[PDB]
RNA sequence: CGAGUGGCUUGCUACCUCGAUGUCGGUUCCCUCCAUCCUGCCCGUGCAGAAGCGGGCAAGGGUGAGGUUGUUCGCCUAUUAAAGGAGGUCGUGAGCUGGGUUUAGACCGUCGUGAGACAGGUCGGCUGCUAUCUACUGGGUGUGUAGGUGUCUGACAAGAACGACCGUAUAGUACGAGAGGAACUACGGUUGGUGGCCACUGGUGUACCGGUUGUUCGAGAGAGCACGUGCCGGGUAGCCACGCCACACGGGGUAAGAGCUGAACGCAUCUAAGCUCGAAACCCACUUGGAAAAGAGACACCGCCGAGGUCCCGCGUACAAGACGCGGUCGAUAGACUCGGGGUGUGCGCGUCGAGGUAACGAGACGUUAAGCCCACGAGCACUAACAGACCAA
RNA sequence: GGUCUUAAGGUAGCGUAGUACCUUGCCGCAUCAGUAGCGGCUUGCAUGAAUGGAUUAACCAGAGCUUCACUGUCCCAACGUUGGGCCCGGUGAACUGUACAUUCCAGUGCGGAGUCUGGAGACACCCAGGGGGAAGCGAAGACCCUAUGGA
RNA sequence: GCGAAAGCCAAGGCCUGUCGGGAGCAACCAACGUUAGGGAAUUCGGCAAGUUAGUCCCGUACCUUCGGAAGAAGGGAUGCC
RNA sequence: CGUGGAAGUCUGUUAGAGUUGGUGUCCUACAAUACCCUCUCGUGAUCUAUGUGUAGGGGUGAAAGGCCCAUCGAGUCCGGCA
């Protein structure tokens, strides 16, 4: 799997998996990216991040 | 009980405010008690996702209000732990409300189910919209 | 009425004190069953790494798919059994009887031991066949060490010295196959005695913590609410009532944490290997590379990284044992992260 | 109606303490009793079954969470296998709490001429001490057994290391008109307890990186202070639980009980001799300790002019002192350096853009730049430091 | 009862009260459950009119109760920070002390013994600890009674 | 900055709120920071802690002795250039 | 609507006064009444320095038998007194 923030390959057996209010899914690598996305920030606007480059 | 295929880690206390994820006219519930629970001196005692629990109508209308009725815990904010060792974790803490018989109370419900509890309550399956 | 509660941590590991001897000594062996082997092995604790398998057990509904499972690596080189001690039996229980020992050792074996120079292993081998044939033969256990060289994260080269016993056939048969494994240069490796999918028990002196209060130590309460906050935060209610005017040994107190020995019963071997496929990238914290002879123990191992662990085949196994359990991935990922 | 046992209630007595043995309730932590609430094995039944009622053996384990009340007691709720009772100075204030009782202040009711009273109510109202001995938890130093290294033995010692529940198959089966509705056994899981461990999830992380407010070093750069991080965001190692792993069966002997053979008593009789069975209880099994077990142990090798040990030195798998463990050039023990593996999140400077503004000036944007800064981990690497050298010892 | 003591015989109000013994009074509100709290009833053991009754906006480090919010108060504890604590140099008290003293289980005894009796256990010394016992240390008991005591 | 407020800093004063050295520095204690999910289940009692917060705009109930209640409550805004 | 600027008025660690809770720290103390946080008043029946007055069955007391030099339901000293 790959991960719904970031876009790394989630090491299988690691990782959460976040369901939304509606139903959606987000699949998270690390602690990392859940708190970046808690913070409102969106993986396209930070430089570390593979979606970015 | 029927094994859930998933280890819990119960987010939930005796007296905690959860949703009630159906149509029944009742809003809010609390939980009062764990079915086939007994703990151990001091501990308050717990209650997470799969498990069938006893509660009273916080909010909702007043026909519903006041009322001791068992239910059965949906969602939960607590993560738990699939066999790939993924960890699942949802928005709300959530029950539907459920009769003598294991049948859901009223007719639809609202918001996604763990299917973990799909496979232990089966006609609370067969009435869920999302199983995640 | 005052609630009913269990008390405090268990009486059977008494007294929790300092191990006498860092390399575990095992105080119970296997049942003589099938053909002679040695009863145990040892290694060295690596680190951790988690492994994706596929369900063995029969019973389980998720037969067959995949599954992710804690594993344990730990180093295990080849061990040299270097002598083969008789036990007669006496009115006064086991006492040993002579040693049979040999010419190969290892270069660095001196760093323990007051190696033989002159030694007759002919005298010694005679006197335990005319202990058989008297029928006051006890049994037949192997001094064996281990090559702590050939572990190049573990900074001791000086062997670990411990017993290990052989079970098996008839007296007679097992006391000829202790002496061939003996006569040659005592080389064994884990897969002459273990198998890949069997329930082991492993045992380890664990990770010192030195001294330690009642609530870590023994799991006591800490004070609650008010009584939190006028003096005593960590400490136990009394040490006992008014009679007996004494302090019980049962009541738990301050004192040695850790640094004890374990018996930790019915391990799974995942796999038996060697190379480097359970290494983590940058390292195993604390400990370093594995490239060679390893085994992977589910779940955990007594003792800390760099420490000696040893091997047992299950004395009180629960399951039948579902031998090479088909791993599909085991994982490489940096421990630091 | 009669005979008793207990010492949990109350009462009686006035033996003990008035140069003081700190109160009630609660709490925390430890041991115990059985008159047993549950769990195991049983007998009876107004025992079809299911669910029960009564009784027997049995103290291994369990007996929990909450609402009113200071309450003990009790009433009440929802769970539960069950939510038993009692002793330990009504266990437990050189442990805690201080809500009640029971000082000094005050009010109400009642009584009193009054001061003032009340086995009435009410608000407020203090908790001392550096452990000598002993006791236990852990840690060392010596002596005894009478040179050393390594490996063991097992007298004894501890354990609950395990207790309990739900679900599936058995089975909609036996049983019963039906309603209703089991068991043996085999499985899966949960709960409580126990021991350990940190790959995973989670917490911490005043290591570290970034953002940013105020002020000071002229601005910039780069910094100090704002309680022992100014605040906010992220967070490695480690330590941790909220995370993860492990914790039988089976033997042996019994209790209640079911029986066999069997006599006194030709018969009968489970008992008197003998015997087959039979409890979560007992013993073994398993885990932990254990040569100071005074019968003070065993084996193997090394050595008595030399085996081995100590000091020293570099360090932790160890650690409050002490102890323990490893390495010491025949070397990777620690540090530097370089990689690898990780944290943060894109440096200073310069260039382009930038709402505007005559210009001066300009918050900010982009690029250079997966940049810069940093690391309690790993590898490579003898460059630096493990050098020099001292002592004991049959 | 349909007067009698001793003059009158409780009026407005308030009322299970900081006053109500019975008592957790009965009904209701609220909670899963409320000896609490509030409303109503109220025959008030023993309410009540400047011994002031009732009522009340505002005020309060005054007593009691409920809700929202918040949280390590709790479930159930963890990691960290600073000062101690531990080791070393220097300085350097006090409390307390009939004697003896390695105790433990029972017993006995002025009926609550480290010292008596019987057994069991026990090699000496030292370090750290939390305080079970010395009916621990501290104060010739404020409680109670007594004294031909005091104020 | 509203300020004789906080915080920071001059002038001036001081390193004498006068014993030091060492151990990632254990238990335990005093002060304190951060704790997932739950959220008073704690307790006689939310004791302790925490929450809220400055300023402007909107808006504001019962009751009242018409003064008050009231900053009721509730909602929005807030920097730099 | 503005002006005015009243008040035993409000917020306020302004100075200053006070002392609710922690039943925290201390309790052979730093201290024979201390430390810290929290809390109250702060234009008035306010707080305060100095000077001055009231004396022991007497003062003083917005009253607690409070205070009158660590002494108060009758101060302290010495005497009566052995
Ligand atoms: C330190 O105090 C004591 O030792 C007392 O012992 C228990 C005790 C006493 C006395 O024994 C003794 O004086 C009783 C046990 C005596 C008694 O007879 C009785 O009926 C009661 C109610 C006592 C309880 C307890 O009482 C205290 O006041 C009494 O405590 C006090 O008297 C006084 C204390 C703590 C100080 C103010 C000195 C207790
Ligand atoms: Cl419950
Ligand atoms: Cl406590
Ligand atoms: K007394
Ligand atoms: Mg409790
Ligand atoms: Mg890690
Ligand atoms: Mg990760
Ligand atoms: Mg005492
Ligand atoms: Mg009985
Ligand atoms: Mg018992
Ligand atoms: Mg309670
Ligand atoms: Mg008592
Ligand atoms: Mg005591
Ligand atoms: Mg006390
Ligand atoms: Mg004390
Ligand atoms: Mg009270
Ligand atoms: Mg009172
Ligand atoms: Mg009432
Ligand atoms: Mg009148
Ligand atoms: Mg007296
Ligand atoms: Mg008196
Ligand atoms: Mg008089
Ligand atoms: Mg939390
Ligand atoms: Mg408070
Ligand atoms: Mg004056
Ligand atoms: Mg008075
Ligand atoms: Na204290
Ligand atoms: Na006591
Ligand atoms: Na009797
Ligand atoms: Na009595
Ligand atoms: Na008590
Ligand atoms: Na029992
Ligand atoms: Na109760
Ligand atoms: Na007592
Ligand atoms: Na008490
Ligand atoms: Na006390
Ligand atoms: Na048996
Ligand atoms: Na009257
Ligand atoms: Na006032
Ligand atoms: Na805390
Ligand atoms: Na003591
Ligand atoms: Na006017
Ligand atoms: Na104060
Ligand atoms: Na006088
Ligand atoms: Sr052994
Ligand atoms: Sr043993
Ligand atoms: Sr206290
Ligand atoms: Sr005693
Ligand atoms: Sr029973
Ligand atoms: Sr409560
Ligand atoms: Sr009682
Ligand atoms: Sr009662
Ligand atoms: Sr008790
Ligand atoms: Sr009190
Ligand atoms: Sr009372
Ligand atoms: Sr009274
Ligand atoms: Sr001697
Ligand atoms: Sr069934
Ligand atoms: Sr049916
Ligand atoms: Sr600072
Ligand atoms: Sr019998
Ligand atoms: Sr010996
Ligand atoms: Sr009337
Ligand atoms: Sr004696
Ligand atoms: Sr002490
Ligand atoms: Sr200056
Ligand atoms: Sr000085
Ligand atoms: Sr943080
Ligand atoms: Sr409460
Ligand atoms: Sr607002
Ligand atoms: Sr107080
Ligand atoms: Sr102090
Ligand atoms: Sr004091
Ligand atoms: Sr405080
Ligand atoms: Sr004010
Ligand atoms: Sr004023
Ligand atoms: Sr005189």
């Amino acid at each position: 799997r790959e991960c719904d923030y970031c876009g790394t390959d989630i090491e299988p057996g690691t990782g959460t998996m976040f369901v939304h209010k509606d139903g959606a899914t987000t699949h998270f690598c690390s602690s990392k990216c859940e708190n970046n996305a808690d913070l409102g920030r969106e993986a396209r606007n930070l430089e570390w991040t593979d979606t970015a480059r | 009980m029927e094994a859930l295929g998933a280890d819990v880690t119960q987010g939930l206390e005796k007296g905690s405010l959860i949703t009630c994820a159906d149509n029944t006219g009742a809003r809010e519930l609390k939980v009062i008690s764990v079915h086939g629970y007994s703990g151990t001196k001091n501990r308050h005692p717990k209650a997470g996702l799969g498990d069938k629990i006893t509660v009273s109508v916080t909010k909702g209308t007043p026909e519903m209000r006041r009322q001791v009725l068992e239910a059965v815990v949906v969602r939960q904010r607590k993560p738990i732990r699939r066999p790939d060792g993924t960890r699942v974790k949802f928005e709300d803490n959530a029950a539907v409300i459920v009769d003598e018989n294991e049948d859901p109370r009223g007719t639809e419900l609202k918001g996604p189910i763990a299917r973990e509890v799909a496979q232990r309550f089966g006609s609370v399956a067969s009435a869920a919209t999302m199983i995640v | 009425p005052q609630p009913s509660r269990p008390r405090k941590g268990s009486l059977g590991f008494g007294p929790r004190k300092r191990s006498t001897s860092e390399t575990p000594r095992f105080n119970s062996w296997p049942s003589d069953d099938g053909q002679p082997g040695v009863q145990g092995f040892a290694g060295y604790k690596a680190g951790m790494t988690h492994v994706v398998l596929v369900n063995d057990e029969p019973n389980s509904p998720r037969e067959g798919m995949e599954e992710t499972v804690p594993v344990t690596v730990i180093e295990t080189p080849p061990m040299r059994a270097v002598a083969l001690r008789a036990y007669e039996d006496t009115p006064y229980g086991q006492r040993p009887l002579t040693e049979v020992w040999t010419d190969e050792f290892h270069s660095e074996l001196d760093r323990t031991l007051d190696v033989p120079e002159d030694h007759d292993p002919d005298a010694a081998e005679e006197q335990i066949r005319d202990a058989h044939e008297a029928g006051d033969l006890g049994d037949l256990r192997l001094i064996t060490h281990t090559v702590p060289d050939a572990v190049p994260s573990v900074p001791k080269k000086k062997p670990d010295v411990m017993e290990t016993r052989v079970g098996g056939g008839s007296v007679s048969d097992r006391l000829d196959h202790a002496l061939d494994i003996v006569e040659d240069g005592g080389e064994h490796a884990m897969n002459d005695i273990f198998r890949a999918g069997e329930y082991a028990d492993v045992a380890g002196v664990t990770k010192g913590k030195g001294t330690q209060g009642p609530v870590k130590r023994w799991g006591v309460q800490k004070r609650k609410g008010k009584h939190a906050r006028q003096g005593w935060r960590r400490r136990i209610g009394n040490l006992g009532p008014w009679n007996p005017s004494r302090v019980r040994s049962t009541v738990p107190q301050q004192g040695q944490t850790g640094y004890h020995q374990r018996t930790e019963l019915n391990k799974r071997l995942i796999d038996i290997g060697e190379g480097d496929e359970p290494t983590v990238d940058g390292g195993f914290v604390n400990y370093g590379e594995v490239d060679g002879p390893y085994t992977l123990v589910k779940g955990s191992v007594p003792g800390p990284d760099k420490r000696l662990v040893r091997f047992r085949p299950a004395v009180r196994p629960n399951d039948q044992p579902r031998l090479d359990p088909e791993v599909r991935y085991v994982s490489n990922e940096s421990n630091q992260g």
